[PDB]
């Protein structure tokens, strides 16, 4: 309505401006923010490391990389199998295998990771269990 | 009176349901993010205050690795994954309302199905939702091994190697497991196969018209998202400054009042998180009671049968099945509800030959003229002959004896 | 000080209503209303029926009826003497209202 | 030993009691009335710290209907309310202490 | 007041075990003949009055 400034959302945040320029309606959304976590094996037995950004698309974090981000703890870089995508974020630093064994480091929805043998770290989907039937 | 006795003449197979939570939303929490900011000058102040963030972020972590196992103690009971047969007939027993459909692209029965329509009724300033490590389509799987496995072998999969078995000859088993004899279920299969089958029927439309159905489960959804809206509409609060924004009162005010100002609002914003995360931690324990329960009731009215009075239904438990429902388990209770009861006189003991006689396994009963020997459940008189009763005594002790001829 | 008290749904007088319809169920009938229409039995009949629960023979409580009617009744006399004796009997009860 | 045994001969009847404690006191807080009483300017003072007293409000609300909901599901077991006969034979028993 | 009504809170889930565990005695040990050791008594069970 040809009055009002700004809209708020139920919990009342702005989410809606008008630019006194020129009358036009801008909407406002927060820049992308998360956790962050690392995924180790035992210090005792390696080195290498993989790490989650939690909540995040990848194609957001690749454009980010361009100096933009708030943790210059970067990992190497998309060496081809490292950028693995899902519904939880985007994992760096594990290759993705076709496989199932019992989970031995829980990560997001049925997926987990471990240090299989060269070495290396591994993601996979977790599996159930051994499959049977009963010859009724 | 102390000579009269009812007995039933016929009974009822009833099916009945039981919801139970069994685990709630994750969640994560950021103290910079929420309390200043992308303000230096209030996380500088901040960090006075010690190691209080450090502790908030340690409660809630461990809630929610306590969610994954709880859902882990409930379905992870069989280590391997049983199959349904191709032909699905057992005897006269329909199964389609809970066997999974392979029509569906997520393989769930039709009663699970519409579950999910009913129950299921970015961030803000770092408050994030973490999602449950083991998904709807791997908690389904385990629901229909454990379904797969009760049928084809009975309560033998639950102890060791799964030994398959008839289903009829299952359902006699749990006739002796109450406590009525083979014979009742054999001469009335095809009458027991429908009472059964209209009961199934009947639990679709009940969860239709009942609106307050799936009331415990939804409880758990709207008290996670009022706690979550409470403690964001917090940030709009003077608690005793000039403003609610940082950055507005760090402008047009003098820096040394403005020091003031800052700690009216860190102190506000400290004791809304300190009310929520031990809000969560009070809730996180009635549910862990809500889950160790259903974890019992799997082990115990699934895997076997219950000699429990009310444990798994009312009546007298045959079996059970479980479905499963976002965030929690339902549960199918089968029993056996005697009905049409009837008028009879008894003895306690009867006297032949100077001896006295006390059945094996029944209670005497008399019609008005002759004495029958029957089962304590179901009317089925049978003649007293000396394989049913054992002599042990004399005919002088016993108070209320008659006196009757028994044929050897 | 702006402290308020609400009185129990249940009066005292309505829930003894519940405690002697559970006795009066248990009595005439014994675990038979517990799961469907309660069915007539005479009491003795039901004792029988919970010795072969506990692993005895009939006869055992039929010639000795008399025997056992005498220590069941006074082994609930003594309850009353042993509440009137010991004042910190109900100490679990109490220490709710303290609290 | 490894070839005696011991077996009773005789049997007594006891009769032993349970405390259970099953609800507590139901009560009711409110704030402006406690903190600051009357006084508006109080009132006016206590307003601007968000929804504290809408939480306290909801959370003693809650306790207070579960105490009714830990009777109802402890003796509203049964929905027939039986009666005992005017006679009270029992064989011998004597339940006159507890009807 | 906060402090008031946390310690109800705590208390009042105490309560709550108490009158789960005394509706379990009531469905096994009065309306039925129980054999779990020691729950309903120390011996072998009979029946039970409330
Ligand atoms: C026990 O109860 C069942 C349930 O009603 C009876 O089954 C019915 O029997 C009548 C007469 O035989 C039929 O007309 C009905 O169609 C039956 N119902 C069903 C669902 O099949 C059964 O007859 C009863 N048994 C006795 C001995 O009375
Ligand atoms: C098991 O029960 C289902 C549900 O009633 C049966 O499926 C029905 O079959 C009839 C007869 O063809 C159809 O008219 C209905 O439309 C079916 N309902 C559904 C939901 O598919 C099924 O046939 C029964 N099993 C057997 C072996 O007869
Ligand atoms: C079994 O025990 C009962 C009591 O526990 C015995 O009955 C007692 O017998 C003596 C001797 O006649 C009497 O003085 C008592 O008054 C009896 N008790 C009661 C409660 O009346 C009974 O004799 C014992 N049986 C055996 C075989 O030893
Ligand atoms: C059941 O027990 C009660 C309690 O002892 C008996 O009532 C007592 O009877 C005696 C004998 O007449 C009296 O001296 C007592 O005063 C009575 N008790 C009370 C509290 O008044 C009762 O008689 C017993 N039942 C039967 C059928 O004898
Ligand atoms: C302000 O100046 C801009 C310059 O392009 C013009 O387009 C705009 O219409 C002006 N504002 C108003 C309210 O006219
Ligand atoms: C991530 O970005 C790609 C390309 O921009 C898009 O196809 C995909 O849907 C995005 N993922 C989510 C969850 O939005
Ligand atoms: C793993 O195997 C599956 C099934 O054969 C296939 O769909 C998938 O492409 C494989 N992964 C590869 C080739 O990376
Ligand atoms: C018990 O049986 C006797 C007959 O031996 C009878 O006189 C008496 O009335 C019966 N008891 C009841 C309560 O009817
Ligand atoms: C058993 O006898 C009683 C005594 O009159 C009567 O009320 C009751 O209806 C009878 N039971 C049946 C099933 O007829
Ligand atoms: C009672 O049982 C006898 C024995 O078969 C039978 O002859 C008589 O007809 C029965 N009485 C009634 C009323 O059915
Ligand atoms: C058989 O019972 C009747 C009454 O119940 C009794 O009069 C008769 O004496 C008994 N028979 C013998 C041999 O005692």
């Amino acid at each position: 309505l040809p009055f009002q400034q700004f809209g708020r959302d139920i919990v009342d945040t702005t989410d809606a401006v008008r630019d006194p320029q020129t009358l036009e309606i801008l909407d406002i959304t927060p820049c992308s923010f998360g956790g962050v976590s690392v995924i180790t094996p035992g210090t005792n037995t390696s080195n290498q490391v993989a790490v989650l950004y939690q909540g995040v698309n990848c194609t957001e974090v690749s454009v980010a990389i361009h100096a933009d981000q708030l943790t210059p703890t970067w990992r190497v870089y998309s060496t081809g199998s490292n950028v693995f995508q899902t519904r939880a974020g985007c994992l760096i630093g594990a290759e993705y295998v076709n496989n199932s064994y019992e989970c031995d480091i829980p990560i997001g929805a049925g997926i987990c990771a471990s240090y299989q043998t060269s070495q290396s770290i591994i993601a996979y989907t977790m599996s159930l269990g051994a499959e049977n039937s009963v010859a009724y | 009176s102390n000579n009269s006795i009812a007995i039933p003449t016929n009974f009822t197979i009833s099916v009945t349901t039981e919801i139970l939570p069994v685990s709630m939303t994750k969640t994560s929490v950021d103290c910079t993010m929420y309390i200043c900011g992308d303000s230096t000058e209030c996380s500088n102040l901040l960090l006075q205050y010690g190691s209080f963030c450090t502790q908030l972020k340690r409660a809630l972590t461990g809630i929610a690795v306590e969610q994954d196992k709880n859902t882990q103690e409930v379905f992870a009971q069989v280590k391997q994954i049983y199959k349904t047969p191709p032909i699905k007939y057992f005897g006269g027993f329909n199964f389609s309302q809970i066997l999974p459909d392979p029509s569906k692209p997520s393989k769930r029965s039709p009663i699970e199905d519409l579950l999910f329509n009913k129950v299921t009724l970015q961030k803000f300033n770092g408050l994030t939702v973490l999602p449950p490590l083991l998904t709807d389509e791997m908690i389904a799987q385990y629901t229909s091994a454990l379904l797969a496995g009760t049928i084809t072998s009975g309560w033998t999969f639950g102890a060791g190697p799964a030994l398959q078995i008839p289903f009829p000859m299952q359902m006699a088993y749990r006739f002796n497991g109450i406590g009525v004899t083979q014979n009742v279920l054999y001469e009335n299969q095809k009458l027991i196969a429908n009472q059964f089958n209209s009961a199934i029927g009947k639990i679709q439309d009940s969860l239709f018209s009942t609106p307050s159905a799936l009331g415990k489960l939804q409880d758990v959804v709207n008290h996670n998202a009022q706690a979550l809206n409470t403690l964001v509409k917090q940030l709009s609060s003077k608690f005793g400054a000039i403003s609610s924004v940082l950055n507005d009162i760090l402008s047009r005010l003098d820096p040394p009042e403005a020091e003031v100002q800052i700690d009216r609002l860190i102190t506000g914003r400290l004791q809304s998180l300190q009310t929520y995360v031990t809000q969560q931690l009070i809730r996180a324990a009635e549910i862990r009671a809500s889950a160790n329960l259903a974890a019992t009731k799997m082990s115990e009215c699934v895997l076997g049968q219950s000699k429990r009075v009310d444990f798994c239904g009312k009546g007298y438990h045959l079996m059970s099945f479980p479905q499963s429902a976002p965030h929690g388990v339902v549960f199918l209770h089968v029993t056996y509800v005697p009905a049409q009861e009837k008028n009879f006189t008894t003895a306690p003991a009867i006297c032949h030959d100077g001896k006295a006689h006390f059945p094996r396994e029944g209670v005497f009963v008399s019609n008005g003229t002759h004495w029958f020997v029957t089962q304590r459940n179901f009317y089925e008189p049978q003649i007293i002959t000396t394989d049913n009763t054992f002599v042990s005594g004399n005919c002088d002790v016993v108070i209320g004896i008659v006196n009757n001829t028994v044929y050897d």
